[PDB]
């Protein structure tokens, strides 16, 4: 089961 | 930008026995960038349908790919791996033992 | 015993040729499960394993979301890092990413891991105490700020030991098969002479799963590690692995020697004599 981030967090 | 000098292993599955269907495997390990080039000689002729395995990497961040297809040896055929890689001045040719 | 899943992540930008280059790949213990590419037509997760070929198709759909919100997270990861650093887009940089978690023989968590590397070397990471993380150099210490402020920390602590635990516990099930059996190597000795007075001994390993092991050589019961050479273990393409350990002997000084191999499939560790 892969990671999901609920906001996508970017550099 | 690191560099990684690949390295490689050519070895059959099972150990060979002549005349049985096998799978020859070439393995490179402990690379970087992931750009690379393989392939399978026969006699020193690249075989045309080969397999390889997805981009994987160590914990080391070290790529490593396999390289794979099925094939029947002989006494006579030669056989080989041959790799190309921003390391390499020229491609590195690997010729499989059948006690390696 | 104790058990493992990862996911691994590699994009590469390709200047000249347009979009970056995203590759991820599932891992239990050893043995890969799926794959997604994004130069693949398909554009869609798929197994890598029999056993996880049964998932219901709400299965794929869900995991295959997700890991198209990394690869464009990771695609202007780039961005963010091509401008952080200063490097010129000409250059093709890689940024590599890798996330998962071990449980016990019981099945209870044990460590998990979220990080990071750029070209090759550590960009961020996640500490063992999951409250935390490790930044190299200063160009990190932005994002760590930035993580930190928006509490991604507790976020991916929360997954590590929720989601990640609870899918490794079923795939553990569902390839109960393949997954939980271990496979005790088969061994032998080669010798290879090279000149009249000496010859090589290779101790070998052949058809074991799991793939960590110990290769040894001594001489007298005293440890050899001088001479040896020992290959780095290699799959061999049916779900095992191999590799041998190898030492050149004064002939005929032979079994005078002895080969040690350790396995977790092996009762003992066993004693090779030629």
């Amino acid at each position: 089961l892969y990671k999901k981030l609920k906001r996508e967090m970017t550099f | 930008a690191i560099q990684r000098t690949p390295k490689i292993q050519v070895y059959s599955r099972h150990p060979a026995e002549n005349g049985k269907s096998n799978f020859l495997n070439c393995y490179v390990s402990g690379f970087h960038p992931s750009d690379i080039e393989v392939d399978l000689l026969k006699n020193g002729e690249r075989i045309e349908k080969v397999e390889h395995s997805d981009l994987s990497f160590s914990k080391d961040w070290s790529f490593y790919l396999l390289y794979y297809t099925e094939f029947t040896p002989t006494e006579k055929d030669e056989y080989a791996c041959r790799v190309n890689h921003v390391t390499l001045s020229q491609p590195k040719i690997v010729k499989w033992d059948r006690d390696m | 015993g104790s058990h493992s899943m990862r996911y691994f992540s590699t994009s590469v930008s390709r200047p000249g040729r347009g979009e970056p280059r995203f590759i991820a790949v599932g891992y239990v213990d050893d043995t890969q499960f799926v794959r997604f590419d994004s130069d693949a037509a398909s554009q869609r997760m798929e197994p890598r394993a029999p056993w996880i070929e049964q998932e219901g198709p709400e299965y794929w759909d869900e995991e295959t979301g997700k890991v198209k919100a990394h690869s464009q997270t990771d695609r202007e990861n780039l961005r963010i890092a091509l401008r952080y650093y200063n490097q010129s887009e000409a250059g093709s940089h890689t940024l590599q990413m890798m996330f998962g978690c071990d449980v016990g023989s019981d099945g209870r968590f044990l460590r998990g891991y979220h990080q990071y590397a750029y070209d090759g070397k550590d960009y961020i990471a996640l500490k063992e105490d999951l409250r935390s993380w490790t930044a190299a150099d200063m160009a990190a210490q932005i994002t760590k700020r930035k993580w930190e402020a928006a509490h991604v920390a507790e976020q991916q602590r929360a997954y590590l030991e929720g989601t990640c635990v609870d899918g490794l516990r079923r795939y553990l099930e569902n390839g109960k098969e393949t997954l939980q059996r271990t496979d005790p190597p088969k061994t032998h000795m080669t010798h290879h002479p090279i000149s009249d007075h000496e010859a090589t001994l290779r101790c070998w390993a052949l058809g074991f799963y799991p793939a960590e092991i110990t290769l040894t050589w001594q001489r007298d019961g005293e440890d050899q590690t001088q001479d040896t050479e020992l290959v780095e273990t290699r799959p061999a393409g049916d779900g095992t692995f191999q590799k041998w350990a190898a030492v050149v002997v004064p002939s005929g000084e032979e079994q005078r020697y002895t080969c040690h191999v350790q396995h977790e499939g092996l009762p003992k560790p066993l004693t090779l004599r030629w």
